């Protein structure tokens, strides 16, 4: 029960498509625009992911959370690539080449969670998730590059490779098969 | 002969549809499955869920095509195909027991459930409100019916009690017949008169039929007896001792020969001698009805068993 | 039906069960569980190719329980969660299942005896401020038993899933005093048998479990007609043993937690209740009635409610009416007792809200329906 | 006295005539389905009982009824220390009622072992095979009895060794 | 409380005569099986088991074929009766006539014993 | 009787003999029994069976967790016994070794661990009676015990005999709720957690990151931080940020021996701390089938108990059972029914418009010494008295009756 629900939806904030569409802050380029406080979604994703993966059980209990599942899988993803890296540098091209990766939009089958996202129905909408999505993962991939790669030795931090076993739910973001 | 395996545990009761291109059958739950022969397999095609509890019994009325199913959930449901799904049916039973036997009459008007409650019930359909509706044969029943068969003028009832006697009762419902034609049973038949009473006193009796002409009745018995009992005779009644296990049902054949199956597991078969009322063991689980000819002169039978699937035969 | 054309449509509410049907149907149409509920992930679960909807309710939901938090609108007979009360009629009246979908036709309420005011007026409330219907009723719910079968005296136990009432009705004149309700329903013997199996090492604990020992409870369960008898027949002999398959395939075993549990409404003290059991409950209050009432109550008990299905019940509820009027009215005198003539009308059509008398045979077109007003 | 080859057969044949049951619904509770033989009250669907015996000590009782049968039986008690590794021997066995399906929880009295066969075990396992372990058990249990005679022997020799030795 | 106060409820002439046979036919002349007594049921066992012990196993065959039906299934409800207090060794005899009568009368013959309403 | 009784207490973890009157526990041994090994002599024609003598050679306790050569079994489970074969070879060795005691000469108080099987208590009594003769035997319940000790040991102000009890040992937690003497049986509660998942929980949480654990002494080692190391935390993510903040400090070593080479090792300590003691409050992390926080577990039980008692029940609240002593564990409970109780009057003041203010219910949650052993210390304050020498059954009573003696219990 109290795993920890996504906090930003705050009615003012458009709300496109089955998820909510976040202001993803990023010096990347997307449909959504930039928050300017101090925390945001994937900032949220990151923060509360050591607490998440361990609770069994989720509920949606708000469009914002159809999202916030769909970062910490991406995550999660993160750290089986990231684990392997020699060095920090290596850390944020090879993320960066996990960003724009085709991964299934939740409406493409072979995604992990058909039964709770509703398909896209238009161009004007799958055309947003793919610049969406995207614009997730560029930003999600810069920030953990900085906080897993402890500045001693640019090893992959041990305390963070220790979740690399443990996936949110037991669902995988490589679904059926990369 | 032939096999056929529908399901692992017991198939409690069959009925067959007009032309015999479907069976009803019960997989030894509370409900009754259709199959339709698809080919040589069989095609599960219709499936009646309402019961509360084991079925036990099943007829499927030819010409009006409507099912009747009773169990120990004490309901019965005349079930209609009201377009492509079967609709069930109330039926005021007053039994305070499990239901045990079902049978419609040859005229499908009337059909009479047996049951634990001591009695049988007679069944016939109110127009003005949508139920069918009762009336007891009540009176020397005292102790369940285990089977019925009804003669061929729908109104006498051979009913077979667990009491070591079988029955032949008048169910003449006066709102549904004109009096009954006389038969050889006796003239005198009001509601519920009884028109004969087995000599015996030991084992159950299982199974009872009227041949096609209504003269000679047979029953089959836990002792290890068939008897058949004749009316062109004084009701005389001549019984076979035999060295097989028990037989529970049986069903004639002929006018003059009869079939029987049972804890044995294969058919056996009987003749009765006109003259001396000898009947004769030609030999060779739990239900028998002939498919093609009727009980004037049969051509195939189908028997279904506690050890699952049906037969049929030559 | 009306000479307007308008169907009636009657609506048990029930606290597990919404129960609908056309007015004269000798059958209920829909039969379908009260649950209402939300998507879950779960690791213990695959999640499908099945869509989920943001809000389940009714039959569906039940189905597809293992992946929903399902609440319960409805609690001991008030409503406890509003919007999932709204919710619940909405998907009823819809082009889902009973498509009436209209504000033109009938609807007929039934309410509990003793149910806190502000309960029934809410109803009455939201059936003309939200569906905006054109005729509503709400039925003293004893009563539409005895139009059902047909009677006009006799006491009417009406054990569902919520609470179990007793209520005397003499000659149609309502008793109210002699009301009584007992706290142990349907619901409770649920959760007391989830109890029983804990013991026997099997672990129930998920909101969609509390379905699956529903659905044991209803198949294998029944009430001791002799409790000496079962619990020698349970401890000399194994035949009460029996299996079950849980949703997952676990071939469970369950044995005289088939009668242990039912027993719980002759013997309140099993749960936490203090009180006296149904038979005893039901005695006192015909012993309450006036002196010469008491002949016609005997012999016209009337039974009502899912949970007077346990096989045997009806057996076991006269023994122990018996054994009271021996005990406590002929003060053991026990050969005068063939003079004491009992009857319990326990019909085997027992979902006992039918329609047919309360509607038809009390309006085709009349001022009695409260109407827009 | 009687050999063992004639006083089997006898009993198989009885069983098999025995073992000829139908399911059946009570009379005397709504619907409550339950063995006859157990709770025996209806008194017209009861079977004749019947005792086989091989001599005054070693005897089986057939007891039939339409839906259930029950089975018990007494062995040869051939000395002092056999009645009580006989009767533990049944009582850690009768304590698997619920894997023996067949076997009562506890024995009639004046017999050593009863087994309670329903309809349900005869439509679900196969009848001549459940006969046979019923046959299997008398062929069997007096060896079963003398081979824990001969190993109490044992323990107890190995028993005093292990004390006088030492001196 | 309440619920504890349950409410709801000749033949020795042709034995010395050598062909014992037309003693044991004679022996089923003595049926009591009709009647209500049962001091007589226990005299009517003790003139066949006298009779069932007399036999040479050259002769217990035919003793059993030259029987009925009947005589067979007459004979079946003596031989479950010395079954149930045997003496001393006169259950090697009884199921060696049971050997016999039951390769006669088959299992059926068993099945009118378990179902005899009224016995011998 | 001038011979004292015999007080045999046996959980799943461990176990505790001694004579009553007694004041402690005279032996703690864990609950482990090392059977003889064969190089698979036993096999598919039998299994574990043994002849002549060859059953004898067996050691139990700390006597059995350090032998080479035998294989180590645990024949009691979530506190029920699993194996009754292994169970009786202890109860002999405890008798005849370990107490001295004559079984035909002494009474036995011996423990139901409150979730067992009738016939459980069948096969127990069977043992005592009619494999060693006890005269007599009582079955306790083990709560009611731990609470005796509370009362003997508080101070006699506040001996109030009304409280609920929670008794977190290994195997499985109760809670049970005790009212002026007496078990209010309906509302007893079994949470599944209990210090065995808790340690698998430390095991599998090192062995997915700290791989170098020897497999032989994975177990141990999770034992020992579980008891050195562990603590309950005051906000589960809010720790998390202060261990990658200042992971320099809360990280710790822990040393260990290598038991076949004798060479050390060493493990970093680090979530393992307070990941553990919070599965109590979030059970969902190592049960796929038990959610409600045991500071919600514990409210349900009061809430069923009759109105009068409620408010004392939160007065007194008592903790038994070693997994019970983290650090910190009274503190959050209390904080968290605390949180519930005063909100939930909140409620009921609106629906009376502030019109009345109830007084708040105050909560209290009570750690006491005797936490080790406190139901043996319980059971030999009640085997001392006379009255209890009348409350067992005299073996006489075995023989009239069958075991079924046993078979009552009260719940
Ligand atoms: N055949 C049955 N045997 C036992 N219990 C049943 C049976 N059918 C339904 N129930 C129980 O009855 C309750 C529902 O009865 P119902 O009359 O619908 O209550 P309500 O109308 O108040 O919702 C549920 O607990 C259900 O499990
Ligand atoms: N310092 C400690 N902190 C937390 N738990 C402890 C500590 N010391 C021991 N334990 C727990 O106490 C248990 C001791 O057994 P206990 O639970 O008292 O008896 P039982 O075996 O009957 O449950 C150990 O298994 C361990 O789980
Ligand atoms: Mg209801
Ligand atoms: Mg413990």
């Amino acid at each position: 029960m109290p795993a920890y629900h996504s906090s930003l939806m705050d009615p003012d904030t458009k709300l496109i498509g089955n998820m909510a569409l976040l202001p993803i802050r990023s010096q990347f380029k997307g449909p959504a625009p930039r928050e300017t406080k101090d925390t945001d979604i994937v900032d949220e994703a990151i923060y509360y992911f050591k607490a998440n993966v361990f609770f069994k059980n989720y509920e949606i209990k708000n469009e914002a959370d159809r999202t916030l599942i769909y970062i910490t899988l991406y995550i999660s993803e993160c750290l089986k690539k990231l684990q392997k890296c020699n060095s920090k540098s290596q850390g944020e091209k090879e993320m960066y080449t996990l960003g724009i990766t085709n991964f299934p939009i939740p409406g493409e089958p072979g995604f992990p969670l058909n039964a709770i996202y509703a398909k896209p129905a238009n161009k004007q909408e799958d055309e947003v998730m793919r610049a969406y999505l995207q614009q997730l993962r560029q930003e999600t991939g810069l920030r953990l590059c900085e906080k897993v790669f402890d500045p001693q030795n640019d090893k992959p931090s041990k305390w963070w490779t220790c979740f690399v076993k443990r996936q949110f739910m037991n669902k995988s973001l490589s679904g059926p098969g990369q | 002969m032939a096999y056929h395996s529908f399901l692992v545990e017991p198939i409690s009761c069959h009925a067959w549809n007009k032309d015999r291109t479907q069976i009803a059958i019960c997989p030894n739950n509370h409900e009754v499955h259709i199959y339709e022969k698809s080919g040589n397999k069989w095609v599960q095609v219709h499936e009646l869920k309402e019961h509360n509890g084991q079925v036990t019994g099943i007829d499927w009325a030819p010409d009006s095509n409507r099912i009747v199913t009773c169990g120990t959930d004490r309901n019965a449901y005349v079930w209609t195909l009201k377009g492509r799904t079967w609709k069930p049916t109330l039926v005021i039973l007053r039994i305070n027991r499990a239901a045990r036997c079902v049978r419609w009459a040859p005229n499908e008007k009337k059909f009479a459930v047996g049951s634990g409650s001591r009695v049988i019930s007679i069944c016939y359909f109110e127009q003005e409100n949508d139920w069918w509706v009762c009336k007891h044969i009540k009176k020397p029943i005292r102790s369940t019916v285990l089977s019925l068969d009804w003669h061929p003028n729908s109104v006498l009832l051979a009913a077979g009690s667990c009491d070591f006697k079988c029955r032949i009762f008048s169910a003449y419902i006066k709102e549904v017949e004109e009096r009954p034609a006389p038969t050889p049973w006796g003239s005198k038949m009001p509601f519920g008169e009884l028109m004969f009473e087995s000599s015996s006193s030991c084992g159950w009796v299982h199974g009872v039929c009227f041949s096609a002409n209504g003269s000679r009745v047979a029953w089959v018995s836990h002792d290890s007896t068939v008897c058949l009992a004749d009316a062109d005779k004084k009701m005389a009644v001549a019984t076979l001792a035999s060295e097989t296990l028990p037989l529970l049902a049986v069903t004639f054949i002929t006018e003059s020969s009869l079939v029987a199956a049972g804890h044995d597991c294969f058919p056996v078969l009987f003749t009765y001698d006109s003259a001396a009322g000898k009947l004769s063991f030609g030999g060779r689980v739990s239900q028998i009805s002939v498919l093609s000819g009727g009980k004037a002169k049969c051509s195939q039978f189908c028997t279904t068993g506690m050890d699952g699937g049906m037969s049929i035969w030559d | 039906m009306d000479s307007q054309g308008r169907k009636v449509v009657v609506c048990d509410n029930g606290t597990g069960f919404v129960k609908c049907g056309y007015a004269g149907s000798n059958f209920p149409e829909h039969i379908f569980p009260a649950l209402v509920g939300r998507p879950i992930i779960r690791s213990t679960t695959k999640v499908g190719n099945i869509e989920i909807k943001d809000l389940m309710v009714g039959d569906e939901a039940s189905e597809l329980r293992s992946m929903l938090e399902v609440n319960y609108p409805m609690e001991n007979g008030i409503v406890r969660n509003w919007d999932d009360m709204k919710h619940l009629w909405d998907y009823t009246f819809g082009p889902e299942k009973l498509n009436i979908d209209t504000r033109n036709c009938k609807i007929l309420l039934t309410e509990p005896p003793m149910n806190p005011t502000k309960n029934r007026e809410k109803i009455v409330e939201v059936m003309f401020e939200t569906y905006q219907f054109s005729g509503v009723y709400v039925a003293i719910q004893a009563v539409l038993t005895l139009y059902a079968q047909g009677l006009l005296t006799g006491v009417v136990v009406d054990s569902g899933d919520g609470v179990t009432h007793i209520c005397p009705v003499y000659e149609g004149f309502s008793l109210p005093h002699l009301t009584r309700r007992l706290d142990i329903a349907g619901r409770d013997i649920t959760r007391y048998l989830i109890k029983l199996l804990l013991l026997r090492g099997y672990a129930f604990n998920h909101s969609a479990d509390f379905e699956t020992v529903r659905m044991i409870k209803e198949k294998l369960c029944y009430v001791g007609y002799n409790i000496e008898q079962e619990q020698k027949l349970a401890l000399e002999t194994t035949v009460l043993v029996e299996s079950y398959t849980l949703p997952d395939g676990r071939i469970i075993k369950v044995g005289g937690e088939r009668f242990e549990a039912p027993e719980a409404l002759f013997q309140p003290h099993l749960i936490n209740v203090e009180g006296v059991g149904v038979a005893e409950l039901l005695f006192n209050t015909i012993q309450a009635a006036d002196i010469d009432t008491r002949s016609e109550f005997y012999k016209h008990i009337v039974l009502s409610g899912g949970s007077t299905m346990y096989p045997g019940l009806p057996s076991r509820l006269e023994r122990e009416l018996k054994q009271l009027y021996l005990e406590r009215v002929l003060k053991g005198d026990v050969e005068k007792l063939s003079k004491f003539k009992i009857r319990i009308e326990d019909p085997p059509r027992r979902k006992h809200m039918v329609f047919l008398g309360g509607a038809v045979l009390a309006d085709i077109m009349k001022d009695k329906d409260n109407f827009w007003m | 006295t009687a050999t063992l080859r004639p006083y089997l057969s006898a009993v198989r044949a009885t069983l098999q005539a025995a073992l000829c049951l139908e399911n059946f619904s009570s009379q005397v509770v709504e619907r409550h389905n339950k063995p006859e033989v157990e709770v025996r009250s209806s008194k017209e669907l009861l079977l004749q009982p019947v005792t086989i015996s091989r001599n005054e000590k070693e005897k089986v009782l057939i007891e039939g009824s339409i839906n259930s049968v029950r089975v018990s039986i007494a062995v040869k008690q051939a000395d002092e220390i056999e009645k009580i590794l006989c009767h533990k021997f049944m009582r850690f066995m009768m304590m698997r009622a619920e894997n023996f399906f067949i076997l009562r929880r506890k024995p009639v009295e004046g017999y050593d072992i009863s087994f309670l066969i329903t309809n349900f075990h005869t439509e679900q396992m196969y009848k001549h095979k459940l006969v046979d372990f019923v046959i299997h058990f008398m062929e069997e249990i007096d060896k079963e009895i003398s081979e824990m005679k001969l190993s109490v022997n044992a323990r107890a020799r190995i028993v005093a060794e292990e004390f006088l030795k030492n001196f | 409380r309440f619920r504890k106060v349950d409410v709801g409820e000749e033949v020795d002439s042709c034995l010395r005569q050598g062909n014992m046979t037309a003693a044991l036919q004679a022996a089923l002349k003595n049926p009591p099986i009709n009647t209500k007594s049962q001091a007589v049921k226990d005299r009517a066992g003790s003139i066949v088991l006298k009779v069932l012990i007399s036999f040479k196993a050259n002769d217990i065959e035919k003793a059993v074929q030259s029987l009925d039906k009947n005589g067979v299934d007459l004979l079946m409800k003596y031989i479950y009766k010395g079954f149930e207090s045997p003496s001393d060794n006169s259950s090697a005899v009884l199921l060696q006539w049971h050997e016999k009568a039951l390769a006669a009368g088959g299992v059926g013959s068993i099945v009118r014993v378990l179902t005899a309403r009224k016995t011998v | 009787g001038r011979l004292p009784a015999c007080v045999v207490d046996c959980g799943t973890g461990y176990t505790k003999l001694g004579y009553a009157g007694n004041t402690e526990p005279q032996f703690i041994i864990p609950s482990c029994i090392a059977i003889k090994e064969s190089a698979k002599v036993g096999d598919q024609a039998q299994r574990r069976v043994m002849k002549g003598v060859d059953d004898l050679d067996f050691f139990i306790g700390d006597e059995a967790i350090e032998k080479p050569t035998y294989a180590t079994k645990w024949p009691i489970r979530h506190g029920i016994v699993e194996d009754w074969d292994l169970m009786e070879r202890f109860m002999e060795q405890v008798i005849f070794k370990y107490l001295r005691a004559e079984p035909e000469d002494h009474y036995f108080l011996l423990t139901e661990p409150p979730l067992n099987t009738p016939e459980n208590r069948e096969y127990t009594a069977e043992i005592m009676f009619e494999s060693f003769n006890v005269p007599g035997l009582y079955i306790a319940v083990q709560a009611v015990l731990a609470l005796a000790a509370s009362w003997t040991s508080r101070q006699v102000g506040e001996r109030t005999l009304t409280g609920t009890v929670i008794d977190s040992g290994d195997g499985v937690t109760h809670v049970i709720p005790v009212a002026e003497g007496y078990v209010i049986g309906s509302c007893i509660k079994h949470i599944p957690i209990a210090g065995r998942d808790i340690t698998y929980f430390i095991q599998q949480l090192l062995r997915d990151r700290e791989v170098g654990i020897p497999p032989e002494q994975s177990l141990e080692t999770a034992k020992a931080v579980k008891e050195r190391y562990s603590y309950v935390c005051p906000d589960l993510v809010k720790e998390f940020n202060k261990y990658d903040t200042d992971g320099s400090k809360w990280i710790k070593q822990y040393t260990g021996i290598n038991a076949i080479s004798k060479k050390e090792f060493s493990i970093d300590v680090g979530y393992e701390r307070f990941l553990g003691p919070e599965i109590f409050f979030h059970p969902e992390f190592a049960n796929p089938d038990f959610t409600q926080p045991i500071s919600e577990v514990v409210d349900e039980v009061i809430q069923n108990c009759p109105i009068d008692v409620r408010r004392p029940l939160y007065k007194n609240i008592v903790l038994s059972g070693g997994s019970t002593m983290f650090r910190d564990f009274g503190r959050r409970l209390q904080r968290d029914l605390k949180r519930t109780v005063d909100a939930r009057l909140k409620l009921s003041e609106e629906l009376s418009g502030g019109r009345l203010k109830p007084k708040p219910i105050d909560v209290q949650v009570i750690t006491h010494h005797m936490q080790r052993y406190a139901v043996w210390f319980g059971g030999s304050m009640l085997a001392s008295t006379p009255e209890f020498y009348q409350v067992c059954h005299t073996k006489k009573d075995y023989e009239e009756i069958g075991p079924s003696i046993c078979r009552h219990n009260p719940v």
